[PDB]
């Protein structure tokens, strides 16, 4: 009885004005809609402010972030999987300036030179596999 | 192909006449969209192997019967041909953004796909499960442009409507 | 007819209601300056998608601690829920400008909001600041002093409506402080 | 202890708009010089690392030999990738004014991986000191083959800023 | 109280050792940039009475319940004491900027500051805003990123001193929280 | 054949008059809302196949005597024709929405459709119910109020484009009645 | 047949006019950068056999179904003639570069090539992939742009020749496509 029944239901009066200039065209419609948390357009706000505050020289000091722990990834022993995992393999920021736009982007970038591409080790599994019967070389003794 | 240049030059050729004033307003509308469409082709050209890896196994997570003996994903090498089958359709969406029109889809990917997928017993409902995942795992601004996410999603519904 | 628009908001269900041309013409002469007040609503609700999208991002623009590790606008959903309430606050203020009454603003939107934000640990000192950016937009849109966007209005002075929509935004500020 | 683009788990582009740049350009001292600092680099990003790797070949020609580490054309192509990825993180670090994103996402663990993969670490001193000495000459417009139109003034403190950033790469692979 | 040279002495008195040349390069570099430390102190003390007037009245803007009846900054006697406190935190930070050491800020201004403000009933979430509004205004004039009042400095990097003041203003914020 | 600009020319050529400025009022308004029309056709064409397979399945679930032996959707040849008899209605409506005039469906689709249908024995009262379902789906995509699929537009109003396409579907029903 | 110096004559014989300042200065710009031209054909002939040894190996590595039986590089005599087919078309490009005009390869090399490749069962698209690598191998050598091998010249620009052979390798490719 003390708490109103209407708080967490996220409804709100949406007002729409229609006007075509004439007198018989000027309705106002104050109907009720449950508004929804728009998931996709928050990434146009959360990411752009995360790179607004990345490039502030004097809001990276007097607004210092906390010490975030990394995730529950297990160290294997080879450093090319431990220090440079497959989720961050070959990722680098590319900055694309224009008129009144900074436009960084983090995407997987590579090579060219001679034909091949650097990666071709970790190709997708549909791209390679089962082409030929694959043999293996015997031990070539020593020599002197 | 079907694009804005091939359409107005064909109806010029199918009426025996020079390029008129209405044949140049149309290519004016290619200038007002190329700067909002070629960055959808830019994003897909550098991120394809991550968007085809997760859209390919979204169909195998949906239709798990395909990994049975006698089915379309029997062995491992027929699974790898399906990832090759799906990485063609993302490549042709990239070509439709570059040309501007839907020519590269309905002349290399759509034309004859009914006769092929009926003969070799490939379910088209698993193709449209792998293409509807990409269209939805599509947060708008985050992954692409305003439309650049409007342009890219307008061709992912051309595949789903053509395979149904 | 004006009392029936309270009944579609009381019932907690989507029910629509409206006015005619002649019923508005009797309403715009019952209330004085009624054409100015409907311009005051239309100056806000045509730009209500930009007013919350600037004020929420303007709150991070002076306080980047909300998007910290441990912040209150983090984990991709709290930022979506922050835009939802500033949309709601702009709806209930512009309906209070449309009705000319803050009595629907208090019990339907501001009753118990102070306890709800501290139950979640919502920082109320930043949510003052996101309302005061929206208060500064609402006096700029009504008086047509906005720089990037000027809507063509019929000429005159609208200083009492801008102070009225200032005073409705203070009640949002007074309830959650 | 890296920076605010901790957007490595969802979304990455994060552009900065027009009037939000005026919230940034009235916040950064010599912000017009710093936006012309990174534009002199990433406009010429392909010519730099094509000249940085081939400058290392021109003084150390044993990399093309069999047994060397720039034979087998993918392995040549990995060096033009990793020549550019070092340049791509420096150009973000000059734009942000700090090297904490460069130290934690790029330079971290680089010494252990170059001795594990058989990368000669002393030649990659030489290939990144070329990219130090190149980008000093771009930012002061003393690049001989190509000059860029700029407003009048000096850019000495940004030229001393990027020489510290390329020396952090030489410290991290030593 | 201690300064930047005396902290090097009292750390090496504790080890019974003479201050060698391996501990002088942090101090020989201190007198090298010592002119631009003094150049940046008087950008704070010459703009000081506008900074306290802005930081208090911006705390009223974010938290409007301070000037309600029963608010902490309600009447004229309580309003002037809030203006007097923000001048004192600005005075003791501008000693520690001049000395290069946070000794004298800690044990004359911050000594028992938290237990005073609890006993008076001063709100701690609003009093950390007034030391953080003027934190951003103190890294303004060092970095010369001020909107009005451009000040004629000499060219070079001052972000070491801008980050040192932001250490000192959060030393207040870690003391009254 | 005749779009919104060709319609005002043939009505001026009836009077042998020049197209001046008072008759260019609806055509300067046709262009100013031009992006909303292209945003309206794109919402129909992008999910047209679901729009047809739901409309004739919804016609069958209401009238289950259409698929009985002797019904008009009995065989596979008859049901396949119904799946395009109502897919070609949706096609010529989206030509009419694109061109802003109804002279393409009334000259290539609606002319002589009523005696074509009673020559074949097609029940017209069920053909109208299939078209009536597609009209409800069309206004739920122009306005962004579809239940199972939301699309990405800008902010604003399209109640004039929603009622224009609902008037294009009503002349289909008025032609076969 | 005819070079560029005799191409300007046979275009002028239809004019029946003497050669003067209307058409001579392009030939003057030929000679004035003539030292650049034969400086560029040196760094094709010097490493031509490594180019096609990489071009046909690069052709088979992309499409490995050319060595399988049914592919047109299965037999050793199918693969020995693949080099000499892929060596003459490079040799004819080197004549067009030296003489400046592409009149030599269009008739002694390309007249009747499309009709023979579909008579012998030679795959067309496999050769067009092989000649495109030789297009890329050339422009990495005219301008010292190739990764593994470079040579020392006089400092200057040679993009007119690097765009010329790119116009010389697709007229080979358009003769087969
Ligand atoms: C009609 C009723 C109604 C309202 C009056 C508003 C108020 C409101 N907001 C939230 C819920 C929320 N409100 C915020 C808002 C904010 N956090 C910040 O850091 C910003 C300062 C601020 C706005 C920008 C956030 C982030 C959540 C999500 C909380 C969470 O996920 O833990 C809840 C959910 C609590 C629950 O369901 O138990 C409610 C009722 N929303 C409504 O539905
Ligand atoms: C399957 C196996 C396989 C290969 C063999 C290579 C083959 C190859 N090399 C190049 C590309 C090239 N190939 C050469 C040729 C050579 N480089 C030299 O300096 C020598 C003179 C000569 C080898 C003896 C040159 C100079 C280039 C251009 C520069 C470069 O890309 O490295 C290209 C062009 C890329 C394209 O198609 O557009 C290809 C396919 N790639 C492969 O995937
Ligand atoms: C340029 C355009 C282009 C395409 C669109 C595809 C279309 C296509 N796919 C296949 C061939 C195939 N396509 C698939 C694909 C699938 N099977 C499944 O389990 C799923 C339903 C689906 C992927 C998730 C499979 C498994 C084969 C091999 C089937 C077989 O030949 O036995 C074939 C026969 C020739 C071949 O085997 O490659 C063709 C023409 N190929 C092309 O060249
Ligand atoms: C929902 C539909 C709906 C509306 C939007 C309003 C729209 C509206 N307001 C006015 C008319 C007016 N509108 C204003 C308003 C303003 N003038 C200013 O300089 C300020 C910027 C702004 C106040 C915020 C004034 C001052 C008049 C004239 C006085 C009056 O007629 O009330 C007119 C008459 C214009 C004319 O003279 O022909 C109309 C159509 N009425 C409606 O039924
Ligand atoms: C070429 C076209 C193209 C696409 C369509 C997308 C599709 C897509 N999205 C994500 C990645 C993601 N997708 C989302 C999805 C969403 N976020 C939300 O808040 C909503 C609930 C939902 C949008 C409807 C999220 C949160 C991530 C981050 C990682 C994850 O959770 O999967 C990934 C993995 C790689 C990455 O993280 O970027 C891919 C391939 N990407 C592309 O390159
Ligand atoms: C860089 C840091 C950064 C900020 C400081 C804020 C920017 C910001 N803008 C406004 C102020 C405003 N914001 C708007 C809103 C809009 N204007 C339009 O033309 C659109 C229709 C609509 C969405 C963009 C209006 C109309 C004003 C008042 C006039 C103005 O200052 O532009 C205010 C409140 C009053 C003020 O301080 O000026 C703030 C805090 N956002 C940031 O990112
Ligand atoms: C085979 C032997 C061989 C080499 C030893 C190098 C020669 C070389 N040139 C530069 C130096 C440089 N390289 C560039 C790069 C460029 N200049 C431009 O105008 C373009 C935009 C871009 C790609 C060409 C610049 C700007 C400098 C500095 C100024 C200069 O010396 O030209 C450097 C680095 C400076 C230093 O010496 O420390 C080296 C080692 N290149 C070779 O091929
Ligand atoms: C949106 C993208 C964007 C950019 C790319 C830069 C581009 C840029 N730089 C300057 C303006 C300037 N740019 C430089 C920089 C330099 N001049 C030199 O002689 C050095 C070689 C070089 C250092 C790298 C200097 C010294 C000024 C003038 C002072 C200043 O404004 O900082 C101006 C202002 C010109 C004017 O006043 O009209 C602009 C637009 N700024 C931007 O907003
Ligand atoms: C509720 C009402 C309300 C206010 C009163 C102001 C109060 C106010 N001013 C500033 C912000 C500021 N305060 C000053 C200080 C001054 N400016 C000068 O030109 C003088 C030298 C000196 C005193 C007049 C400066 C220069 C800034 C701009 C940011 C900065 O450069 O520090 C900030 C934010 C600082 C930050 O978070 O980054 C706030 C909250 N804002 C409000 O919302
Ligand atoms: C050596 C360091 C030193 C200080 C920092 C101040 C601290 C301080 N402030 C007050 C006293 C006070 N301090 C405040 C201050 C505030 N209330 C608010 O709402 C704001 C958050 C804040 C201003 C920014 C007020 C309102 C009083 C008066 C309380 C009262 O009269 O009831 C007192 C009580 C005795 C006295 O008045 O002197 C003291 C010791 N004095 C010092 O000697
Ligand atoms: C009696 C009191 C007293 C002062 C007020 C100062 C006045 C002062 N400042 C500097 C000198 C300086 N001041 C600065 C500072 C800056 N330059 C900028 O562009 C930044 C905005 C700002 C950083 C905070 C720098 C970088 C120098 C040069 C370093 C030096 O000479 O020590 C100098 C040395 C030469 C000169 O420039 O005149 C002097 C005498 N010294 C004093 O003894
Ligand atoms: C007997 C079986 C049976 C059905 C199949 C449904 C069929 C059905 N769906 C809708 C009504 C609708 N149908 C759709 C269509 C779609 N929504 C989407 O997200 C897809 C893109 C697309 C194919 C599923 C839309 C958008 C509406 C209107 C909004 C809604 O109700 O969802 C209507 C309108 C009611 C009317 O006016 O007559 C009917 C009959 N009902 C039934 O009784
Ligand atoms: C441009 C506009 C245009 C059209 C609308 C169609 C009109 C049309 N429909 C049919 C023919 C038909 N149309 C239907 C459709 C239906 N019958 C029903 O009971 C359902 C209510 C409804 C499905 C929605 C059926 C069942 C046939 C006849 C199929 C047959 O007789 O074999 C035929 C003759 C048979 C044929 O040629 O295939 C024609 C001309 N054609 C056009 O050119
Ligand atoms: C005057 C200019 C001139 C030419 C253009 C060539 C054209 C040419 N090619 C071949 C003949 C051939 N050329 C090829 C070459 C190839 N087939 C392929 O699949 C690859 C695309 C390519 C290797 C890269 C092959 C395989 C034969 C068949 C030789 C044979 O019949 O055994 C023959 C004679 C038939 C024969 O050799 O038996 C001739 C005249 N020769 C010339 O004198």
């Amino acid at each position: 009885a003390k708490k109103n029944q209407y708080m967490g239901t996220s409804v709100a009066p949406e007002i729409v004005l229609t006007d075509k200039g004439s007198d018989m065209s000027r309705k106002v419609k104050t109907e009720d809609k449950k508004v929804a948390a728009d998931q996709a357009a928050a990434m146009g706000i959360l990411a752009n402010m995360s790179l607004y505050a990345s490039l502030n020289p004097v809001k990276r000091m007097t607004y210092k972030a906390k010490e975030q722990a990394p995730a529950y990834v297990k160290k294997t022993g080879n450093p090319v999987e431990d220090f440079y995992p497959s989720s961050w393999r070959n990722m680098a920021p590319v900055i694309s300036l224009s008129a009144n736009r900074v436009a960084v982007a983090f995407e997987k970038i590579d090579a060219a030179s001679n034909g091949v591409k650097a990666n071709s080790n970790n190709k997708p599994f549909w791209k390679s596999g089962a082409t030929t019967k694959n043999y293996v070389a015997p031990e070539a003794p020593a020599q002197s | 192909m079907k694009s804005v240049i091939t359409t107005v030059v064909s109806a010029a050729d199918a009426a025996g006449r020079f390029p008129s004033n209405s044949d140049l307003e149309s290519i004016q509308g290619n200038i007002q969209r190329s700067a909002a469409r070629l960055e959808a082709a830019e994003k897909l050209a550098g991120n394809h192997e991550a968007v085809v890896k997760e859209a390919g196994d979204a169909c195998f997570a949906k239709y798990a019967y395909l990994k049975n003996p006698g089915e379309a994903g029997e062995n491992q090498e027929k699974i790898n041909k399906c990832y090759r089958d799906v990485d063609h359709y993302m490549r042709l969406v990239n070509y439709c953004l570059v040309v501007g029109g839907t020519g590269p889809l309905d002349e290399w990917g759509i034309a004859g796909a009914r006769e092929v997928y009926r003969t070799l017993n490939l379910p088209t409902s698993a193709y449209v499960a792998s293409i509807a995942y990409t269209r939805d795992r599509l947060c708008v601004p985050r992954d692409m442009s305003a439309q650049a996410g409007v342009e890219f999603s307008a061709y992912l519904d051309y595949l789903i409507n053509a395979l149904s | 007819m004006l009392d029936a628009f309270s009944r579609v908001v009381v019932n907690s269900d989507a029910k629509a209601a409206y006015v005619g041309g002649s019923d508005l013409q009797a309403l715009k002469s019952f209330i004085a300056d009624g054409n100015k007040r409907l311009d005051a609503v239309n100056s806000i609700v045509s730009n209500a998608s930009c007013m919350v999208s600037d004020a929420v991002s303007g709150m991070i623009c002076e306080n980047p601690g909300l998007i910290s590790p441990g912040g209150n606008c983090y984990t991709n959903r709290r930022m979506a829920a922050c835009l939802r309430d500033g949309e709601i606050i702009l709806r209930y203020v512009s309906y209070a400008l449309l009705a000319g009454d803050a009595s629907v603003l208090e019990d339907r939107c501001l009753n118990g909001l102070k306890e709800t934000y501290i139950a979640l640990g919502v920082p109320t000192n930043s949510s003052i600041r996101a309302v005061s950016i929206m208060k500064a937009q609402a006096v700029a849109f009504i008086t047509n002093t906005a720089t990037e966007r000027k809507m063509s209005f019929a000429a005159g002075d609208c200083t009492s409506l801008a102070s009225e929509v200032a005073s409705y935004f203070d009640r949002v500020g007074a309830a959650i402080s």
